[PDB]
């Protein structure tokens, strides 16, 4: 699989002839192959279907989630954990069993969490697993002189094959002979119109000649036949794929914010390990105690809750997107929209609509514009004057498409309509604004009707008139602008008729290049009353002479089509560039239509200009003007394809508004990568094959779910299922929404830490009781902790968050200094403090004051020393003064829950007051009372003292970390008060998370 | 008292537990209270 | 990178700052620091206040006393030949220390010691647990008082020749008066005779009924001959209220000790204030296991 000979740009042998093209591959022009050697190729090389996508077992996407960055932190934990149960093992006899029970909750921690997010990225993938519908398809092959339909995978290179309107071409083939046959390369090569297939070569591009015919390509109108030049995986298309499956997935942004935490998290562990461990040496203790104290100190430093925690936060975040249908496949794809910072898009199907649809009409010496809305949300025209009427009849009755069959449920702009794409518009939008087409057409019989003709350049009919009092003929023809107005003499003006003098051709003239110069096809359309003295009701008009008047007739008006947008794309553009978001217009299509929906979308903004606008302002060449005056430029694939690095740099570092027209999918996928190489994110939105390889390398891929591909739908990363453009805003702003919330929630669950640590600290250095058990730790932080960390998700924003510029990668991340000078420097300090004061007057109030605590732990300990004199002289045996610990630990405990009160209530505001944000958040609240309700329950209910070793406590103890805890929330509202009053100040750099 | 100052070593912790447990239950019935206060 | 954020040359930046911020950093954290151990050092300063020095506040979890004894078992454990000397010197060292106290020469004088009945008597109670009255005053208890485990005759205390002895004593406490088992017709057997109501009966037994025949005899020692403890000895005021205060101990020889073999004796004390517990196993009773290997 050469990645570099699929990365080249695809070549042909397209500039040939049929006496060539069979000597090369071996045909019969009129006779095809026949089947002894068509089985004989078939057998040579394989069948005409796309290789499959790898497949991927379950346990290996199990074992997948299983790993990763957190949960490695946390294996490595539960392994240093037994590591350091069988030193004490192999040293002692009585070994306490924490070490053990700790590994093993780690070890259950990260297994509920694998199982967790592997079952919603199953679901994710059931519900994208009911949408591929593969029907067979059988195509038309002529062997030894006769026409068979045979199944697609038996076709082979060389037999001859034929196609007609309505079928989809099987291989690629080399046209031979065609009769008016149209092609719809809209998912391959992205042109919106249909392009006409002629067995003529016309462009050096194999994308653009019309003698070739491509795979997954659909013929419109005509026949044709050709001979298959490609085949199999081997074909345009085929390559794409490979292509697109041959390519790396990468690495998102949170990833690395998660890394990086983690670096920071092994540090400081490490630090305080080696450095407790030389302390430990230079007061006596022996090797194997220090090396025990290492490993439970590193143990300590790690949060087992903030895994759990952070995954629920994502999946909170994408049920919301779920609901307003956007679907994510992966679950940290959700974050990567608010950190985007330059979106690529595609034109065809994603900025539009890939539907042709009346745009402009002319009549009555006025443009009026319709409707081009999905929805038909907008504003009517006026269709009060004679002259609508008139040009309603001619549309409606010179026109030879009719909706398909059974479409009486779908709306007048979604059903199929069997014609060409200038009719279908028409037939659209006359059935839209004049009822029902059908019994238009029925109300006035058709006579004659003159086919359009390459020469004739229109199309002309004469039917009946419907006037119970005028049993006249009426003619209408409708074509090109030009020849109508040559063959006219008057001008229906409001109803009346009038001379065609110069003043109105110049105003034709001037609303011929109005409706040109947006962009968009123009017709027209004019008609006439054959004279009933002339032309009896008896007469029949064959079509062989000249039996109508061909001029003198009378124009009504002009009208225009063109492919429109979204409805909610140009709000959903601005939206974008209001964030702060480059948008780059990438499409395959031709430079005059991108430049339009460029402009009419807001990517090139009304007022800027390209280099060739202000040469033809000016009237003078194009090399004397300088491009550094021009804000928006249109680059040509032609000229990208010889263009280097340095030049594609500066193309995106000089130009705000940049708009690449007829760029291949490679070329697409090269304009990715040069803006990844200078280090902002980004986000390609597509819809067909042509925008994979964009989509796969992209930091984020986002493809449309109607009116995608399946290629594009199975190599992108988010998919919006009901094809609205407005789900990118909304994904930018939750994008950013739960990154502040994911702070959040990562200061408090760290908070905790030191008053988790500095006790066993405290029991090494000063030789004391111990103050914190294991249990108690472990019922901080996987119990009461999980519920308010898991609400801080839900908190809303604080200052608009679609106003600030994206965040900048290399500064400005995820966990800073900032953060730990709050957790671990002020905050979690103050919560020791209240820990150790409860601890010390529990201890105080039974009998042993604080100066006889100190050098204690030696017979504390000790489990034969039944007699340990306390500060009044009482005599205490083991189980008792061990109860008095466990209670110690008890009330320690209820501590750290009062503490974690004000905590969670200076964490869930970064920089605005609480009496400003409010108590809104009914999660939160519902946290604290649970969080409080556990920790009486855990200690009131009996046989608590057997099970968990927790022994009841007096309601006078539960008021000592009271007053601590309103510190830190009077702490917490000055410090938030300074950065308001001072913005830029000290307490911001120093701070502000 | 005197000889008989038995009391001076008693205390009621079953008293204590069942008020601590009356009033968690109060606690966690008002917490879902606020949670389901919206949904109705 | 690795260089750079350790020292530029062009900033004058060392780890990131400059020199005055690092002392800005510094002079913060000193006086959070400082303003935060003034806070808990108040705030454990009314608690000193709050706490009275001659009684504990609480006295619920020292409630039924204990039960210890002289020797210093690892594993209740007491394991020794009698032929190597240096097997039982860790349990003669431990017995010497506890006898030490006990020197007449440390009792001497009229205060703060006071000669008490040669014979069991009643409670005596020296006021109330205030300081009014000066130091008060507690009873004498004499070393020969335990004849045969003294070290004063056989330093050893009989380790020496396979008849070790075992010095137990009761649980300190404040304020805590003994009371036995009344004559009531509902009385274990053992306590029926020398119904001394002013003494506190201490006996030891077998803890399977097998271990029975292998045990020999149990000779206890006392004031006054009986196997308890004093009630003259009590209440207890204190270290504070009653410094140089020597609580009673009773000696028992185990006699006729089947040799090479582990014996579980328990030794148990009986009285209405006294309660036993299944979780802790020096509860009012105590257990050892006696094994003279020679
Ligand atoms: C409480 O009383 C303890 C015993 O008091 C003795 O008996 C009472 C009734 C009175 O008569 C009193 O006057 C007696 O002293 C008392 O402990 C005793 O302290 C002395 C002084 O150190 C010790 O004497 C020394 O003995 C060692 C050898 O001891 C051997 O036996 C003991 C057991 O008894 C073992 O533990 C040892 O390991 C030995 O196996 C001598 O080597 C030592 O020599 C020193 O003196 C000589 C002159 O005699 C000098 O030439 C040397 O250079 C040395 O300076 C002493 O003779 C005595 O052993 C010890 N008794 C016990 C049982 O340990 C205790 O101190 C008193 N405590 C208080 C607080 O009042
Ligand atoms: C604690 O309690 C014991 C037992 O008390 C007895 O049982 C209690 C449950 C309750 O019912 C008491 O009312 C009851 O007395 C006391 O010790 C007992 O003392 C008596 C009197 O000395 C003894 O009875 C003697 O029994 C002898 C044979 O066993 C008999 O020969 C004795 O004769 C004496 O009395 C007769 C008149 O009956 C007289 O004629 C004789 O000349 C001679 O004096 C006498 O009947 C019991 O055996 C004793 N019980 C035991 C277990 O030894 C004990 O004194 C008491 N302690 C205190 C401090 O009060
Ligand atoms: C029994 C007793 C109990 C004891 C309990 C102890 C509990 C432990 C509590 C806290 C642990 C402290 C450990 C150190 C923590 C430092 C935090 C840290 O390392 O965070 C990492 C930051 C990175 O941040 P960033 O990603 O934003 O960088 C972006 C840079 N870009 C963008 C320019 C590229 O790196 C930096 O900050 C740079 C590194 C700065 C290191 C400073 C080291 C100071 C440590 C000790 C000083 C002691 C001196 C005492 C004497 C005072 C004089 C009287
Ligand atoms: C000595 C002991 C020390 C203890 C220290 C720890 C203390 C921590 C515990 C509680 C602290 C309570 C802090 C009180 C803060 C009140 C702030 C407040 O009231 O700000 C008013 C807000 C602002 O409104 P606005 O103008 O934005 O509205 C606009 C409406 N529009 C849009 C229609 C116009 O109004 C709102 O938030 C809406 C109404 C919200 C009402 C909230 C009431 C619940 C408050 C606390 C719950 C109790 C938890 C107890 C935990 C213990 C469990 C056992
Ligand atoms: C929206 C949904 C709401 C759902 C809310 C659910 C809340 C559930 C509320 C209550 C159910 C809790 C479980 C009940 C346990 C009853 C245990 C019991 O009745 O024990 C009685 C006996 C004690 O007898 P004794 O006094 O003679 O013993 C003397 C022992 N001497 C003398 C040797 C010291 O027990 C014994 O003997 C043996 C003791 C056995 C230990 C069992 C304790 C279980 C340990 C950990 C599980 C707790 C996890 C926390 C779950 C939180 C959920 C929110
Ligand atoms: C959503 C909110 C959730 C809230 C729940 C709180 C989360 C709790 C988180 C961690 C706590 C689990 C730690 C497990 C502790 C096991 C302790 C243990 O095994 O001690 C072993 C003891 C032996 O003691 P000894 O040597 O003194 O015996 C001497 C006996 N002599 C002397 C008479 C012979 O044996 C005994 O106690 C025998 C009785 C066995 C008791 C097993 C109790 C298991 C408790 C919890 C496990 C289930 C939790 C699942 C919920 C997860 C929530 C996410
Ligand atoms: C039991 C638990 C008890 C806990 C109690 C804790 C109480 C301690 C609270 C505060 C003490 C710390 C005061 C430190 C003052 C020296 C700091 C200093 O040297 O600062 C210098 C700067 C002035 O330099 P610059 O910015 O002009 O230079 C620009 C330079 N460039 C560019 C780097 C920004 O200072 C500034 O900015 C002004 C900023 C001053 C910091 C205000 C922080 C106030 C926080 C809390 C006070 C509220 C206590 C409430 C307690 C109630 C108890 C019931
Ligand atoms: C906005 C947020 C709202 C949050 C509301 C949360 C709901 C609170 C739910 C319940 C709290 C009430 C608890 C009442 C329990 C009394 C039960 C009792 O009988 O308990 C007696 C103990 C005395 O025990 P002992 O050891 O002496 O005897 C032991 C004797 N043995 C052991 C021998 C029996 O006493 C005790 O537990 C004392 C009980 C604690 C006293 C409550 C103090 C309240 C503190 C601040 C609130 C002030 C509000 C001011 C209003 C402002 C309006 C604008
Ligand atoms: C949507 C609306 C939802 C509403 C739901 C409402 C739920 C119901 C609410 C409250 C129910 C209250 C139940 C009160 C139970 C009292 C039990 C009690 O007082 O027992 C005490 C005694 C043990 O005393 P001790 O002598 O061994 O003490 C030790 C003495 N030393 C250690 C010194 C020797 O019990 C014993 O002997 C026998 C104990 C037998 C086992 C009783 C099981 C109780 C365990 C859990 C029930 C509590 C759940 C409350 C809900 C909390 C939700 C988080
Ligand atoms: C101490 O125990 C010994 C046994 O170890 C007792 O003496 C034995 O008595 C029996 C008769 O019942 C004789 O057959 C043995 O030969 C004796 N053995 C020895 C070594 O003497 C002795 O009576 C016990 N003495 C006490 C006071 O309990
Ligand atoms: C128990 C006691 C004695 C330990 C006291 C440790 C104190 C002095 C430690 C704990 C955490 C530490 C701080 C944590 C974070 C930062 C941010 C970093 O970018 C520079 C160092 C700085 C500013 C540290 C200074 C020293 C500090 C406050
Ligand atoms: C919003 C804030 C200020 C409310 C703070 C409420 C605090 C003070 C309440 C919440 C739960 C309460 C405790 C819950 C349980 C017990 C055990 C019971 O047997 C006596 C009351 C006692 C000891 C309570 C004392 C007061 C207490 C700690
Ligand atoms: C608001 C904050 C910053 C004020 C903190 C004040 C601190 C420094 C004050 C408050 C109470 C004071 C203590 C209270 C009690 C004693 C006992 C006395 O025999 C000597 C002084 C000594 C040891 C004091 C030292 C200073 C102290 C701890
Ligand atoms: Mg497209
Ligand atoms: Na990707
Ligand atoms: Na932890």
């Amino acid at each position: 699989d050469l990645d570099e000979l699929k990365k080249e740009v695809s070549m042909d042998d397209h500039k040939l002839s049929l006496d060539e093209l069979h000597n090369k591959y071996g045909t019969d022009l009129t006779r095809g192959l026949t089947n002894a050697r068509a089985k004989e190729i078939l057998a040579r090389d394989g069948p005409n279907s796309l290789t499959p996508p790898p497949t991927t077992p379950e346990w290996i996407k199990f074992c997948r989630q299983l790993f990763g960055g957190f949960s490695i932190l946390l294996w490595i934990g539960a392994i240093l954990c037994f590591l350091a149960y069988g030193i004490q093992a192999a040293t002692e006899d009585e070994p306490a069993n924490d070490n053990l029970y700790l590994g093993v909750v780690l070890s259950t921690v990260v297994i509920v969490t694998g199982c967790f997010s592997y079952y919603q990225e199953a679901k994710s993938s059931r519900i994208m697993d009911s949408f591929k519908n593969m029907v067979p398809q059988q195509a038309l092959v002529i062997r030894d002189g006769e026409k068979s339909t045979i199944n697609a995978e038996f076709v082979v290179a060389g037999d001859l094959v034929e196609v007609k309107g309505g079928d989809r071409i099987p291989a690629d083939l080399r046209i031979i002979s065609a009769h008016g046959c149209k092609v719809d390369n809209s998912s391959l090569t992205g042109e919106s119109e249909p392009q006409t297939r002629s067995p003529e070569f016309s462009s050096e591009n194999p994308l653009e000649t019309r003698n070739i015919a491509f795979f997954s390509t659909n013929c419109v109108e005509g026949t044709a036949r050709g001979v298959v030049v490609y085949t199999g995986d081997r074909t345009v298309m085929g390559r794409i794929a490979t292509l697109a499956s041959g390519l790396e997935v990468g690495r998102t942004p949170i990833a690395i914010e998660i890394e990086h935490f983690i670096h920071i998290i092994t540090g400081v562990a490490v630090f305080l390990g080696v450095s407790f461990f030389i302390l430990s040496l230079i007061l006596g203790y022996s090797w194997l105690e220090a090396v025990i104290f290492l490993i439970g100190i590193i143990v300590a430093n790690v949060p087992e809750g903030l895994l759990a925690t952070v995954t629920v936060c994502l999946t909170l975040t994408a049920k919301r997107m779920a609901r307003k249908n956007c679907l994510v496949k992966n679950l940290e794809a959700v974050e990567t929209l608010g950190s985007t910072s330059t979106i690529c898009s595609d034109k065809t199907g994603t900025l539009t609509q890939n539907r042709m649809t009346v745009a402009h009409m002319w009549f009555d010496n006025q443009i009026h514009e319709a409707d081009t809305t999905e929805n038909q949300s907008g504003a009517a025209f006026d269709k009060t004057s004679a002259t609508w009427s008139a040009l309603s009849r001619i549309a409606a009755l010179c026109n030879r498409a009719v909706f398909q069959a059974g479409q009486d449920n779908v709306p007048i702009l979604k059903r199929s309509v069997a014609g060409d794409a200038s009719e279908s518009a028409l037939l659209k939008c006359i059935e839209l604004c004049c009822g029902s087409v059908q019994g238009m057409r029925d109300r006035n019989p058709k006579i004659v009707e003159i086919p359009f003709n390459s020469t004739n350049k229109y199309q002309l009919s004469i039917h009946e008139n419907e006037k119970s009092s005028e049993s006249r003929y009426l003619l209408v023809m409708k074509g090109a602008p030009e020849r109508i107005l040559d063959r006219c003499s008057t001008i229906l003006l409001n109803g009346a008729e009038e001379p065609l003098k110069e003043d109105m051709k110049e105003a034709f003239q001037n609303a011929y290049l109005e409706l040109g110069g947006l962009g968009e096809r123009v017709l027209g359309f004019c008609h006439f009353a054959l004279p009933e003295d002339k032309y009896n009701e008896g007469y029949p008009f064959d079509a062989d002479e000249p039996n109508f008047p061909t001029t003198d007739l009378c124009f009504v008006g002009l009208m225009a089509m063109i492919d429109p947008p979204r409805a909610a794309v140009p709000d959903a553009v601005g939206k974008c560039r209001s964030a702060g978001i480059k948008v780059i217009m990438v499409t395959g299509d031709h430079p005059i239509t991108a430049k339009a929906i460029a402009k009419g979308v807001g990517i090139i903004s009304e007022g800027n200009e390209t280099i060739e606008d202000i040469a033809a302002r000016l009237n003078i060449p194009i090399g004397q003007v300088n491009p550094r005056d021009a804000k928006a430029c249109v680059v040509h694939g032609s000229d990208l394809k010889d263009l280097s690095t340095e030049v594609l740099d500066d193309i995106l570092h000089y130009h705000t508004e940049i708009v690449f027209a007829r760029t291949s999918p490679q070329q697409k996928l090269i304009i990715v990568e040069g803006c990844q190489r200078q280090g902002a994110i980004v986000a390609v939105t597509g819809d067909g094959v042509n925008d994979s390889p964009a989509l796969k390398k992209a930091d984020i891929g986002v493809a449309m779910g109607i009116s995608g591909s399946d290629v594009s739908k199975q190599a992108a990363d988010m998919i919006l299922l009901d094809d609205n453009f407005a789900s990118i805003v909304t994904g930018v702003e939750e994008g950013r929404l739960i990154f502040d919330n994911l702070k959040k929630s990562i200061a408090y669950t760290l908070t905790s830490n030191i008053p988790e640590i500095t006790p066993f600290l405290v029991f090494i250095i000063g030789n004391v009781p111990l103050p914190l058990g294991t249990v108690t730790i472990l019922c901080i932080d996987l119990g009461t902790d999980m519920v308010p960390a898991i609400s801080l998700a839900y908190e809303q924003a604080e200052s608009d968050i679609m106003k600030r510029q994206p965040r900048n990668p290399k500064t400005d991340k995820l966990v800073n200094e900032r953060l730990i000078s709050m957790a671990y420097g002020q905050i979690g300090m103050i919560q020791a403090l209240g820990g150790f004061f409860s601890y010390f007057v529990i201890l105080a109030e039974n009998g042993f004051l604080p100066m006889d605590l100190i050098g204690k732990r030696v017979r504390w300990d000790d489990r034969w020393i039944s007699d340990v004199e306390d500060s009044f002289g009482q005599q205490w045996t083991y189980e008792q003064r061990k109860i008095v610990e466990f209670t110690c630990h008890t009330s320690f405990f209820i501590s750290i829950v009062v503490v974690q009160w004000a905590d969670l209530i200076i964490c869930k505001t970064r920089r605005n007051s609480i009496f400003q944000q409010g108590m809104k958040n009914k999660i939160l609240i519902f946290g604290l009372f649970e969080e409080t309700a556990l920790a009486a329950f855990l200690s009131y209910c009996p046989g608590t003292d057997v099970a968990l070793r927790m022994y009841p406590l007096k309601p006078s103890w539960w008021f000592c970390a009271f007053p601590y805890s309103l510190i830190i929330f009077l702490y917490d509202e000055m410090r938030r008060f300074i950065i308001r009053r001072s913005p830029g100040g000290w307490v911001e750099q120093e701070t502000y998370y | 008292e005197g000889p008989d100052n038995d009391e001076r070593f008693t205390y009621d912790y079953y008293r204590l537990r069942v008020v601590g447990l009356i009033v968690a239950a109060v606690l966690c019935v008002i917490g879902i209270i606020i949670l389901l206060a919206g949904k109705c | 990178g690795w260089k750079k954020f350790l020292w530029d040359s062009e900033k004058k930046e060392f780890l990131g700052r400059t020199g005055s911020s690092w002392f800005k950093i510094f002079l913060f954290y000193l006086i959070f620091y400082g303003c935060l151990a003034g806070i808990f050092i108040g705030t454990i300063q009314v608690l000193l206040l709050t706490l009275s020095d001659f009684e504990p506040k609480y006295q619920d979890r020292v409630a039924p006393p204990g039960l210890s004894h002289a020797p210093y078992a690892i594993k209740t454990e007491i394991s020794f030949s009698i032929s190597n000397p240096k097997s039982y010197e860790s349990f003669v060292k431990s017995m010497h220390k506890l006898m030490d106290l006990y020197n007449e020469s440390s009792q001497a004088g009229n205060s703060p010691f006071e000669d008490c009945s040669d014979t069991p008597a009643d409670y005596i109670k020296r006021g109330d647990l205030d300081d009014s009255q000066g130091q008060k005053k507690a009873c004498r208890f004499s070393r020969m008082w335990l004849k045969n485990c003294s070290g004063l005759d056989d330093t050893t205390y009989g380790y020496a020749e396979g008849k070790p002895c075992v010095v137990a004593k009761l649980n300190r406490i404040i304020g805590f008066y003994p009371k036995p088992l009344k004559n009531t017709t509902d009385l274990p057997e053992e306590l029926q005779a020398n119904y001394n109501q002013y003494v506190l009966p201490l006996r030891c037994a077998a803890k399977r009924e097998e271990d029975r025949e292998k045990i020999g005899s149990i000779e206890y020692f006392g004031l006054g001959g009986y196997a308890g403890f004093p009630l003259q000895y009590y209440p207890y005021y204190g270290k504070r209220l009653q410094k140089k205060y020597l609580q009673p101990l009773l000696a028992i020889q185990f006699t006729n000790l089947t040799q090479n073999m582990e014996l579980r004796i328990e030794c148990k004390v009986y009285g209405e204030n006294i309660d036993y517990s299944e979780k802790d196993r020096f509860r009012g009773r105590f257990e050892v296991k006696i094994e003279v290997k020679s």
